[PDB]
RNA sequence: AAACUUUCAGCAACGGAUCUCUUGGCUCUCGCAUCGAUGAAGAACGCAGCGAAAUGCGAUACGUAAUGUGAAUUG
RNA sequence: GAGAAGCUCAGACGAGUAGGCAGGCGUGGAGGUUUGUGACGAAGCCUUGGGCGUGAGCCUGGGUCGAACAGCCUCUAGUG
RNA sequence: UUUCAAUGGCCCGUCUUGAAACACGGACCAAGGAGUCUAGCAUCUAUGCGAGUGUUUGGGUGAUGAAAACCCAUCCGCGAAAUGAAAGUGAAUGCAGGUGGGAACGCCCUUGUGGCGUGCACCAUCGACCGACCCGGAAUGGAAGGGUUUGAGU
RNA sequence: GUACGUGAAAUUGCUGAAAGGGAAGCAUUGGAAAUCAGUCUUACCUGGGUGAGAUCAGUAGUGCGAGACUAUGCAC
């Protein structure tokens, strides 16, 4: 939770997913037999593999060094009582507005931290 | 670059059993302390067989057990016995002498023929409580070569293996390459 | 009698009502039972294997509740194995001294004094008023 | 020697009865989840109808 | 728990019996209970409606108002009680249907067939 | 079960493990065994030898009943009397000898695997080997002959 | 500078995916044995206050007799 | 203690078609479990906002909407 | 996020030695769309039991509510014996043998990669035993004696 | 609103933004413009100012030896 670094931002579309409207956006590997990107040709899209993988102690981490732990009623948000300096409570969308409140007060009292908050 | 050629880079050996048995991983749990904190051989041999698969650890019977401990010049009088594996029953042996034995598992008969003639059956907790690193010890293995698949594994021109055949008799595989008389012999 | 800690163990590390595991950050485990003051998923947290253990539950409206585990000859009886007593309306001072001589200086479980005063904190830290901020 | 392993007896208003069993030997039989799961695995598929 | 092999829970056989019903099987569907004083009095729960029976109603947003049963249209499942209407757009009112499940029946329209359905019932006149 | 299969991690993979020279046609070598002695005959002589031909004679309408003779030995003979039995004659000095009935256990002829221990006992059998009634005699047992 | 072209978003179209549903299908099991020259199965033409397709019916024609229920039908 | 399936120290190494194996991601339905979510808005969809993962994917704000739906351990397949 | 500048970037899929090809498919989008199930066989793994193993051909609690669970007898399959075309015959000289390597254990050194004694598994090897075959070989039987051989044996 | 639940994509109109010398799209890096997040110094500890208050360490007593706890009072 201390000085959080990524390797990268940019998050690896599809080869030729900007050309094609049937061809999503979401990572396929390429495999043509005449694949350019596969072949890693100088100018073409990189790839995904392991050697981008971010250091251990600061993989998972939100930019404040927190983790984003999902919860959909009081009792999760109790289960970060301990946990209050390494796990932010991210409030489930479909949870209703009146427990929405219930959810904010009780990790106030807590102190933890709401991703979500409003 | 670099020019390394890589042969034997993974190991080939398990690290753990295969089995989900909850006991197994206990009994695994007590060997992994005991083959770490001493320097015993013994143990390291108990650990290393207690991840093996079930063709891998044969069982061995009563009278294998009675005749292996009871050679000419044995000394192995008093000794427990230990298999990391089944210990069964021959009936053949009629009388069965006072034999203490440490095992994964007993058949009912052999169990119940053991402590008839006196003798101790132990798991293989009893036995890390009794003998630590194994002192006095006689680690036995069943036959590994004595199930069916090896009678057929190398069959091939003058290997004298067992073929595979549906059934067995004249008209099966008998014939044309089995003979003199039908072509040649094998 | 006894059935082993050890295999109960080894029957709920991935089983039970109280572990509240998710896929996310990697695979997190919490333990969620009352007799687990550390909030973690292992043997020697929970109270479901351990003959002595220890949890600290809120007390309403103000303190906590230690929760202790009686001797092990009422393993078999639920209604007697377990002891909850109300540590409330004393100070923060007051209130980590006593666990501490309840669960450490009797020589319970000194390993959870730590943890049990850090849990006891934490509850007391909730339950003060809020000055909310108009 | 005398395990003396009883089971208490309770009556049909909730108090215990004088009357005790001993524990049957089947509460000291191994308990495999392994083993349970795959034989569960197997008798749940045994009331499916084709389809 | 039903128990009787000549007993269906199929979701789609109850549907099919009930929205195919015929029409005398339908005045037994549109049933409603009696009022505390009638239930008292005929020792009997609830009866299938009936035209110029005397009703007032208990859920919905015509909650609380009475009248007699001027139509029970069982084609649709529906009561018409009077005066309980709806305007239409051009000034003509229009008759709200109500279930027979959400009404109480507070005077029986007591006739020879009637008073029989009471006694055979199992109730007293 | 279908979710650990194989065919599930070639999905996206375009020739499912077939080859994209080879492929995965229709019978390429021909259906089912065919082709022993022609284009698979290096398969048949080296894994499946004998295959071809005719040995020995026929024999109509073969009934199994009448060659009907599953055998014991020795060494089991003892076995097959009941734990009671065996604790009142084996190794006993006793005026009678035990009869072990071979044919009421499911077997015809006895043979001559194993040793006996050292007590008399009579034989019941159909058929015995010549090695086993030398045997069954120097333990001081007999063999009687049955139908 | 517009117009024009291109991309994105809002809104409006075009289109009918998606989601939820389901008096339908499919499959299994249990039970039963009953067509016709005393004219069947099938076909045609007709029958209702306002009815063409379906249901029903046959000039006694969405039916007569008989039995049960017991106030509807409904556009 | 550090899910012993854990914890800790160190060194070397990293192309890949056809092909092989492993560990994962996602979908319909089944058993178990979670005082699970939901008309005070489930599911679905849009997005010129945010977050996580090397990636398959996942979470979330705003908009739209109207009746159901999800997490965890297992079972299963007409599963991408 | 958009756009600009500088630098790089040919159209994917496919068969192919070789595709940007003046090789073929592909105007666009949605939804559908291809290693399955079954009778076997083989290796590997897990589980139960083990010289045995297999309750579901059947029968029973059974009527209540029962396509499940649970229980129960005789057979039978596979395995516990091979060999021979067959008629047939059918497995211990010995500690169920000897030799070499060898797990584990014990003992001696004296700090070595030690010596000594048992020796599991497995492999190589010399024998013995059973069947077939080839021998001599003193009406029917083939006992002792043999063999360079032979068997999916002990 | 019956051309009717939800109402995707292709495709289209309007509005806004931006770019454009014989394609466009993509990658790297920054500029520009637009837009997003930090809520910090909260907690806990001590000191300072005043304030009121059933008042705290050792003890007395109520499971024999030692240790924790609550509870009646004193310690004011
Ligand atoms: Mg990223
Ligand atoms: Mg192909
Ligand atoms: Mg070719
Ligand atoms: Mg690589
Ligand atoms: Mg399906
Ligand atoms: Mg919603
Ligand atoms: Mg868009
Ligand atoms: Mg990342
Ligand atoms: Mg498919
Ligand atoms: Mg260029
Ligand atoms: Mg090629
Ligand atoms: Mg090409
Ligand atoms: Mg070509
Ligand atoms: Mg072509
Ligand atoms: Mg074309
Ligand atoms: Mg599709």
């Amino acid at each position: 939770a201390v000085n959080i670094i990524k390797k990268r931002t940019k998050p690896f579309k599809r080869h030729q997913s900007d050309r094609f409207k049937r061809v999503g956006e979401s990572w396929r590997k390429p495999r043509g037999i005449d694949s350019c990107v596969r072949r890693r040709f100088r100018g073409t899209i990189s790839m995904p593999k392991i050697g981008y993988g971010n250091n251990k102690k600061t993989r998972y981490c939100m930019p404040n060094g927190l983790k984003a732990f999902l919860v959909r009623n009081v009792s999760d948000v109790e289960l970060l009582l301990m946990h209050n300096k390494t796990y932010a409570a991210e409030i489930a969308g479909n949870v209703s507005a009146r427990k929405r409140v219930e959810i904010v007060e009780k990790a106030r009292a807590l102190g933890v931290k709401v991703t979500n908050a409003g | 670059g670099i020019d390394i050629e890589r042969h034997h880079v993974r190991k080939s050996q398990r690290s753990k059993p295969a089995s989900e048995n909850v006991y197994l991983k206990l009994l695994v749990k007590l060997y992994r302390f005991l083959a770490r904190r001493t320097d015993s051989r013994f143990n390291k041999a108990i650990l290393k067989r207690l991840f093996q698969s079930k063709t891998n650890r044969p069982p061995i019977s009563i009278s294998k057990i009675a005749a292996l401990t009871s050679r000419k010049s044995a000394s192995l009088e008093g000794k427990t016995t230990v298999i990391v594996g089944t210990v069964t029953d021959d009936e053949r042996l009629l009388t069965v002498p006072k034999l203490s034995v440490a095992a994964l598992r007993f058949t009912k008969s052999a169990r119940a023929r053991i402590l008839k003639a006196g003798g101790e059956v132990l798991t293989l907790d009893q036995l890390a409580l009794r003998a630590p690193t194994g002192s006095n010890t006689v680690l036995l293995r069943g036959k590994k070569h004595a199930r069916e698949a090896y009678r057929h594994f190398g069959f091939g021109p003058h290997k004298h293996k067992a073929p595979y055949v549906r059934s067995e008799g004249r008209k099966f595989e008998r014939a044309r390459g089995r003979r003199k008389s039908r072509a040649f012999k094998v | 009698m006894s059935v082993s800690n050890d295999l109960i163990w080894q029957v709920i590390r991935d089983n039970n009502r109280f572990l509240v595991k998710r896929p996310e950050f990697g695979g997190i485990q919490f333990n969620r039972e009352p007799v687990n003051v550390s909030g973690k998923n292992a043997q020697r947290f929970s109270g479901l294997c351990n003959d002595k253990a220890v949890g600290v539950q809120a007390n309403s409206p103000r303190g906590v509740v230690l929760i202790t585990k009686t001797n092990p000859k009422n393993a078999q009886k639920p209604a007697k194995l377990f002891r909850k007593d109300v540590i409330a309306n004393a100070s923060s001072r007051k209130t980590y001294k006593s666990i501490a001589g309840r669960i450490g200086r009797t020589g319970y479980r000194d390993d959870l004094v730590k943890v049990s005063v850090a849990r006891a904190s934490a509850i007391l830290s909730s339950q003060r008023p809020k000055k909310t901020v108009a | 020697a005398a395990a003396r392993p009883t089971v208490s007896i309770y009556s049909k208003d909730g108090s215990v009865s004088s009357e005790t069993i001993a524990l049957p030997f089947v509460f000291k039989a191994p308990i495999r989840p392994d083993l349970v799961r795959s034989v569960h695995t197997a008798v749940a598929k045994n009331k499916r109808q084709p389809y | 728990m039903k128990f009787s092999r000549d007993v269906t829970s199929s979701r789609r056989k109850q549907r099919k019996a009930h929205f195919g019903a015929p029409s005398s099987v339908r005045r037994v569907l549109m049933s409603a209970p009696l009022s505390k004083e009638l239930r008292e009095q005929y020792k009997i729960r609830s009866l299938p409606v009936r035209r110029d029976d005397q009703i007032t109603v208990i859920r919905g947003s015509n909650k609380g108002r009475e009248g007699k049963i001027t139509s029970v249209y069982r084609k649709k499942f529906l009561l018409l009680i009077e005066r309980v209407t709806r305007e239409k757009a051009n000034g003509a009112s229009a008759p709200v249907g109500i279930d027979a499940s959400k009404v109480v029946i507070t005077k029986l329209h007591l006739d020879k067939d009637r008073k029989d359905l009471i006694v055979r019932k199992g109730g007293k006149v | 079960p279908t979710h650990t299969s194989k065919t599930r991690k070639l999905r996206g993979h375009v020739s499912a493990g077939h080859g994209r020279i080879g492929k995965h046609r229709k019978h390429p070598g021909g259906r089912g065994k065919a082709g022993g002695l022609q284009h698979l005959r290096s398969h048949f002589d080296k894994y499946h030898p004998g295959y071809f031909g005719k040995v020995g004679m026929r024999r109509f309408h073969l009934m199994k009943n009448p060659l009907w003779r599953p055998t014991v030995n020795l060494d089991r003979l003892w076995t097959l009397v009941p734990n009671e039995t065996r604790e009142k004659y084996l190794g006993k000095n006793t005026e009678v000898a035990p009869v072990i009935n071979v044919l009421q256990s499911g077997y015809g002829k006895v043979l001559g695997k194993g040793r006996l221990p050292d007590t008399p006992v009579i034989i019941q059998t159909r058929y015995v080997s010549r090695r086993a009634e030398e045997k069954i005699k120097q333990a001081g047992g007999v063999v009687e002959l049955i139908a």
